[PDB]
Parts: C-alpha cells; structure tokens; sequence
C-alpha cells in the first residue's frame, strides 16, 4: 500500500502528537454516542479530549 | 454503601478523611504515601480506608431525584 | 440556578449535595444558651460525611 495513501488516509482520522498519530475525538464518540460513566453529550467529551 | 466514620477496631473517626483520600488519589499520591500523610499509622484505618467501595454514588444514579 | 452546561461533576451541578456534620445546629434548651457560650456547643471533627 502507498504511503502517500496512508498518509492522506490517516491525516483525516488522526492528529499529529510529539511526531505520533492520535485518532480524533469524533472518531470514537459519534454525535449520538454518550458517556457512558456520567451521560454527558459526545461533544463535551470531544472537547475535553481535544 | 458510604464510608463508615467510626472504625471497626479501634474507632478512630474517619469517615471525615473520605474526601481528603479521594482527593490525594485524584492527586499523584500512592495510596501508601497518601494514607501514611492522612495520618493513619496503625494499619486497621489504613485497610478501613483503603478496602472501602464508594457505591453512594452508583446509587444515587438510580435515586429518584 | 447557575451552573455550567455540561456541569459534570455534582459539586457544580447540585449544592449541598454532601450532608456534612457541620449543617447540625445545636438549640438551646431553657439557659443552655446562656451557660455555654456560642461556638462550645458543636461537632468536633466539623467535616465528618
Ligand atoms: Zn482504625
């Protein structure tokens, strides 16, 4: 596989962190996921991730 | 359920100490460190706090309210 | 009335969520309040959950 590809397919599912890829908040809370410890919305957790 | 305030052997009050060691734990204390600085030298409030489950809250999620 | 709008953690959320011993108020009987002076009369530890 290219590593252009991977490159262009990683650049939109992760963040770049100290020179490792980190996946994106979004990614693992969708907007109808929640909490599952307190209830809260997925966007205040994506904000606290971020 | 909650932490008792007296302890079962000796009686030394602790149930006010609950919040003090919940938050050296949210701290970077160890448990030993953070109960040696609590002030607990015999090892009975030690295990009285350190074998101790905090399930007021899982059932406050089912209170009523 | 005023709290953030996540407002996860209780202490936020709700207020006097934690019945500490320091809510108890010792009243006086007959001249209690005038044999002990006020500040005696209280718990000891003042934080006991
Ligand atoms: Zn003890």
């Amino acid at each position: 596989i290219d590593s252009v590809a991977v490159l262009r397919g990683i650049q939109k599912v992760a963040m770049l962190v100290q020179g490792n890829w980190v996946v994106k908040s979004d990614i693992l809370y969708p907007k109808d996921s929640s909490s599952p410890h307190s209830g809260v919305p997925a966007e205040v957790l994506c904000r606290g991730r971020d | 359920m909650i932490i008792p305030v007296r302890c079962f052997t000796c009686g030394k009050i602790v149930g006010n100490k609950w919040e003090a060691y919940l938050g050296l734990l949210q701290a970077e204390y160890t448990e030993g460190d953070a109960l040696d600085a609590l002030g607990l030298k015999r090892y009975c409030c030690r295990r009285m706090l350190l074998a101790h489950v905090d399930l007021i809250e899982k059932l406050l999620n089912y209170a009523p309210l | 009335p005023h709290a953030a709008k996540d407002s996860s953690d209780p202490n936020e959320l709700y207020v006097n969520h934690k019945v500490y011993t320091r809510h108890m108020t010792w009243i006086p009987l007959g001249n209690q309040a005038d044999l002990f002076p006020e500040g005696t009369i209280r718990p000891v530890h003042d934080d006991i959950l």
